[PDB]
């Protein structure tokens, strides 16, 4: 999900930019610390809107580094447990269905897609497709499903999604 | 391996990493004949 | 219908001091049925002292 | 272990509890049993037996918690198992299986066929098995189909059946004991001993009744003024069911009397 | 669907009913006295999407 | 009859109210089932709509060993 | 610990405000365009560009007026600020969708006042053709 | 002592203390009563609930937190 | 640049990776000729990817029904490369499990 | 389905 | 240091030990899973004096093993964070001198030795003796340090001691 | 978080009472003793040798009786007991040597005092010849 949030980094300067304008190399290293990574605990940070404010830089003893506390605002993408949104499919599998939302990936067990629906290897693209042939889930399908959990893994969030719920699928 | 085409059916040798098309005709869509190793058949 | 049903009486149970109570423990019915007895083996008469 | 799923036909020989299942989805399944001393012999002959051969095991594990493959039998000794350990055995006969929040379990019987056997009494279904002894106890002791509870091709012929027009020689009252399971062995007398014998259908019925139930029914064809009238107990059109010490004396046998309701000789049986 | 005659010659004159609006408002799946020669009325998919999808008349 | 009558004459609304539709056809159920689920909506002492998440355990008692009774028995082998 | 569904999450974005998904776009948009022309920089991190595809896709909106006029709509309800991106950017057919979807919603929204507001958003949201 | 619960076992109560039983058995438990070639471990325990041999005690969690330690012999079974 | 594949026969010297298949039924070009019987897991064609020795990238039947290859088709893609296509036939005898409908119910 |  | 406690351990009995008198075998077990271990918390379990009760043998479903509460009286040996203590040396190193304070080994930095001391690899054996000669710490010597700080580490309690502090050595 | 110094430690060893170096020697002898003889089971484990060594080389006392004075001495007073163990082990040669050694004793123990109860350990302690 879409917030809009305002977060503290201790941004380090090397003392290498500490020439005229040195606020403007600050200002703009900050569009690439914060600016394109996922932070386990607010999530991917997908954009950096504007700059609140920049604190005193403090000098680090021994190691020489300027540290600036600087204020920014940005929209983070936090998928929170147990949350119902939509999603699109990169690829599908018999173990489950690969779904895509947003920055992140989201993975379908087989499991948790309803006993109704079957894998179908034969059919080109791959589809779960139930007996019925009612609902059919091809690749790039706007698809609602539920986050039961959500896992951290090497600075990226990792969730884990069901269709068992009512109103969940094509629809 | 030896190969068919399929607008003249004539019989035309295409090694690996070869074109495909029909010296006689230029035609893209080649088709293989049989294989020699035969199958049993049994009635039921 | 039948999902949702199950859901709000999942945690339902008859605990041992003959009372049905919830997962958090709270008192729906004193007695199962308000008689304690099961539905399966009871069966269907007419008594024939108020007609 | 979840199993491929399959189409379901009926098999009225099967018992309602029991279920068909073909050889190559038990092969797939496995069932993790404790070794014995009362058995080791009996695993012994089935982990030789490999997996190409349907009764097999398809893991062994010991008492570490090691899982060595049957498939490529390395090694003799490794084959050979002591007590305690845990082998994966293919499912066989008598093994208990659970499926379709109300699960009702079932006996597995091995059947040459792919599709799977439901004695009813169509839609494709994936059989579960569990896997510890525990539950299975468990399973067997209050999930099974008589303790969760007929077609409509035997209730049509039950009614024609008990009427009174069936009458029945020795050659064919044979047959129909012979699939009688609950039956003491001993030939009922025939209702008409002469000129020959004929045995009334409901006599035939009359051992199929258990123990000794009484229970009171009326046919769906049973006139309101039949009661009323003089002929209550001998009904004109035999639309009264009445059946005492087991044995059903009158009465066309129907969906009221025999299906299940309120009152009826299953659910008095029971 | 190439896997019968049949079903090659109805998925050609297939029909869809309006989405959005339009068919929101209205009873598509509904058979309407309209379709007399024109929508064969017995064709139809069986499921949630019943009446949705019909098909063009023969003549 | 919330409003009016309050939570307890719901109860007894509710079960006729679901008898009704459920007797409308000729099925029957049991009174104890439907008594119970006007209970668990009515326990908090207002009306509680059925939980719509609709997503869908023996350990009420434990088996302890006892080493008197063990004193006994011979091992199979 | 935290749940959607029960409104349970951690308290530093309670001071947040939910972004649509096609309002979410213009800000990528407005992102894109500086960093395009305005300064000379390494080209967009693929996760922007990810995101760029979900929100153009899963857009329900043409312009920011239609954009605010939803907003300014669902503001002067009750109505959280979590729910109010999630109903947004769902955009429930009916109200009986929008209670199984949000289960928040059936605490304090009945099913005949929410029904004339997801309607509302079904007149905001623009179709292809 | 001053137990309530019903002297009776419930169904449930009966099918995890033979299951339990049995596999206890399977894993060389003893076994009380006399074996007269019963190879299947449920039908060893099933006739040591009949005979009320089955060391196993029943302890009853009330819901207000108190326990009653109920014997298998000691409650009544239906056979 | 660097990675592209091929069609040969993966062989399990020159193979790296690969899974446990028959292979015999390959020929010289990695495809398996018309006439074939073809049973459980086997592989019909041979495609392999020189990443930077070769990864088994082959494809195996669908499902483990007995078939017979009844023709093998070797062409060029729009994009100019070499593209194939078989059509695997196999015989399914009406058992048990087969659904059978009348003209109507 | 089986062979599935 | 030694200490007097009573602690729990949750003993994991088979069933193959359901023969009579099993009370026994729970009694002769907890002599070998807490007897000649050494928990990060309390330290080493050098002994158990006696058992003090058995309590009841919870069967844990499906696993099928019972768990049996024993409460037992033992000694442990718990080195507290700055405690002077006698050590035992063990071998010496140009690093600094390895002690041994009971079962546990204790090692002694180069720094922590006062800089009065010198290694003398010539020496055989060597022993940590300052130019004066006044105080040499051989091997198998009794001294006193004092144990800076502790660390668990693989079931292990490791210790660091110093003898910058005032009367540590060989008195 | 924990520091002997300052007498802080886990609470749980609060309820536990110290134990001498000699004394606990006795406590593995009569260990020792059963294992050996009294049932037939595998030999003692290598932490236990280990420990055995270390109390019998730092054994202060000769018997119990010389452990029982002691310990009976230092009882009357208010010493701590991690202080019991710790004195009678350290076995300090004077009242400078303790305080020292142990920080807690300087808190509730004069100069003139821990010096009496010093030098009486002394007299309990027995040298090898
Ligand atoms: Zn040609």
């Amino acid at each position: 999900m879409f917030y809009h949030i305002s977060l503290e980094h201790e941004i380090l300067l090397h003392p290498r930019y500490f020439g005229p304008n040195l606020l403007n190399t600050v200002k703009q290293k900050l569009f690439t610390e914060v600016e394109g990574t996922c932070t386990g605990k607010y999530g991917f940070v997908i954009a950096v809107t504007t700059i609140d404010n920049i604190g005193a830089g403090v000098i680090q003893p021994g190691r020489g580094f300027v540290l600036y506390p600087v204020k920014y605002k940005a929209i983070v993408f936090r998928p929170f447990k147990g949350e119902v949104v939509d999603a699109v499919v990169t690829q599908v599998n018999k173990v489950g269905l690969f779904t895509e939302i947003g920055p992140m990936s989201c993975f379908i067990s087989r499991h948790s897609i309803p006993s109704e629906m079957e894998f179908d290897p034969n059919s080109n693209p791959p589809c779960y497709k139930t007996m019925d042939e009612d609902i059919v889930i091809q690749q790039d399908d706007e698809i609602r499903l539920k986050i039961v959990g959500t896992r951290v893994d090497k600075n990226d969030i990792f969730a884990i999604g069901s269709l068992m719920d009512d109103y969940l699928g094509l629809v | 391996m030896i190969y068919i085409c399929g607008e003249c059916h004539t019989e035309n040798e295409i090694k690996s990493r070869d074109p495909i098309r029909c010296r006689e005709c230029g035609y893209r869509i080649m088709y293989k004949k049989r294989t020699k190793r035969l199958v049993v058949f049994d009635a039921r | 219908i039948q999902r949702r049903l199950i859901k709000s009486m999942e945690s339902v149970m008859v605990k041992y001091d003959a009372t049905v109570r919830n997962s958090i423990n709270q008192v729906v019915q004193l007695r199962y049925g308000e008689d304690g007895l099961a539905g399966e083996s009871v069966e269907f008469q007419n008594l024939a002292t108020l007609k | 272990d979840f199993s491929a799923r399959t189409v379901i036909t009926p098999d009225p020989n099967l018992s309602i509890d029991q279920v068909g299942v073909p050889r190559s989805i038990a092969a797939n399944m496995t069932f993790a049993e404790i070794v014995t001393p009362f058995n080791i012999d009996r695993l012994q002959e089935l982990v030789r037996r490999g997996n190409s051969q349907y009764p097999g095991a398809k893991y062994i594990i010991r008492d570490n918690g090691d899982r060595i493959d049957l498939r490529f039998h390395p090694k003799p000794s490794d084959l050979h198992l002591q007590t305690g350990y845990k082998v994966e055995r293919h499912m066989c006969d008598g093994d208990i299986v659970i499926f379709n929040m109300s699960m009702m379990g079932h006996r597995v019987r091995i059947l040459p066929w792919s599709t799977f056997r439901l004695n009813l009494s169509g839609d494709e279904m994936n059989l579960h098995l569990p896997q510890s002894l525990e539950t299975r106890a468990e399973i067997q002791e209050l999930a099974m189909v008589p303790r969760m509870i007929i077609v409509q091709d035997t209730l049509t012929a039950v009614r024609k059946f008990t009427k009174r027009d069936v009458f029945l020689e020795r050659g064919e009252v044979m047959n129909l004991l012979m699939f009688l399971s609950t039956w003491d062995g001993k030939v009922p007398q025939p209702a008409i001993l002469k000129p020959r014998p004929l045995w009334t259908g409901k006599q035939i019925f009359s051992l199929i009744i258990p123990g000794h139930i009484n229970c009171i029914r009326t046919h769906s064809t049973h006139p309101d003024d039949e009661d009323s009238g003089p002929y209550k107990h001998i009904s004109p059109g035999d639309t009264k069911v009445v059946v005492e010490n087991g044995e059903l004396i009158m009465g066309i046998l129907c969906k009221k009397s025999l299906g299940t309701s309120a009152g009826s000789l299953v659910h008095i049986s029971y | 669907n190439r896997l019968t005659f049949a079903s090659t010659l109805s998925h050609l004159r297939r029909l869809n009913s309006p989405i959005g609006r339009d068919g929101k408002l209205a009873k598509p799946r509904q058979l309407h006295n309209t379709l007399w020669g024109m929508v064969c009325p017995a064709e139809t998919p069986e499921g949630h999407a019943v009446g949705l999808v019909k098909n063009l008349a023969l003549m | 009859i919330f409003t009016v009558l309050g939570i307890e004459a719901v109860r007894k609304a509710l079960e006729r109210e679901l008898y009704h539709v459920i007797s409308f056809d000729g099925s029957y159920v049991n009174y104890r089932h439907l008594a119970l689920l006007c209970d668990t909506m009515t326990c908090r002492g207002h009306l509680m709509a059925i939980t719509r998440h609709g997503v869908n355990g023996t350990g009420c008692f434990d088996l302890l060993l006892d080493a008197e009774k063990c004193k006994y028995g011979m091992e199979i082998p | 610990e935290e749940d959607a569904s029960q409104l349970i999450f951690p308290k530093e974005f309670e001071t947040a405000e939910t972004l649509l998904n096609s309002e979410v776009h213009m800000l990528l948009e407005h992102r894109k365009q500086q960093n395009e022309s305005a300064e000379d920089e390494q080209e967009l991190s693929e996760v922007f560009m990810k995101t760029l595809n979900y929100t153009a896709r899963f857009s329900r909106f043409k312009n920011r007026e239609t954009i605010a006029s939803v907003r300014s709509l669902l503001l002067q309800k009750k109505l959280h600020k979590f729910e109010l991106a999630c109903l947004a950017n769902l955009c429930p057919e009916t109200a009986e969708e929008s209670k199984a979807l949000i289960p928040s919603l059936e605490g304090r929204f009945e099913d005949e006042e929410l029904q004339q507001i997801l309607d509302d958003i079904q007149t905001k949201r623009s179709f292809q053709y | 002592q001053k137990r309530i619960t019903t002297p009776y076992m419930t169904k449930y109560e009966r099918a995890r203390v033979l299951g339990t039983r049995a596999l206890q058995i399977a894993m060389c438990a003893p076994v009380m009563v006399e074996l007269e070639g019963e190879t299947d471990p449920l039908l060893i325990a099933m006739k040591e609930l009949k005979a009320r041999k089955i060391p196993i005690i029943i302890r009853r969690y009330l819901p207000d937190g108190s326990y009653e330690d109920w014997g298998v012999d000691e409650l009544i079974i239906s056979d | 640049f660097d990675q592209e594949e091929v069609f040969e026969k993966p062989t399990r010297e020159t193979c790296q990776g690969m899974r446990h298949a028959i292979y015999d039924k390959l020929d010289d070009d990695g495809l398996i000729a018309p006439g074939v019987r073809v049973s459980g897991d086997d592989v019909i064609i041979g495609k392999t990817v020189t990443l930077p020795t070769k990864r088994d990238c082959s494809t195996f039947l669908r499902t483990s029904e007995t078939g017979i290859v009844d023709q093998v088709m070797v062409t060029l893609n729009q994009e100019g490369y070499k593209f194939c296509k078989i059509r695997v036939r196999s015989v399914r005898i009406p058992q048990i499990g087969d659904k059978f409908a009348s003209r109507h119910g | 389905k089986i062979h599935s």
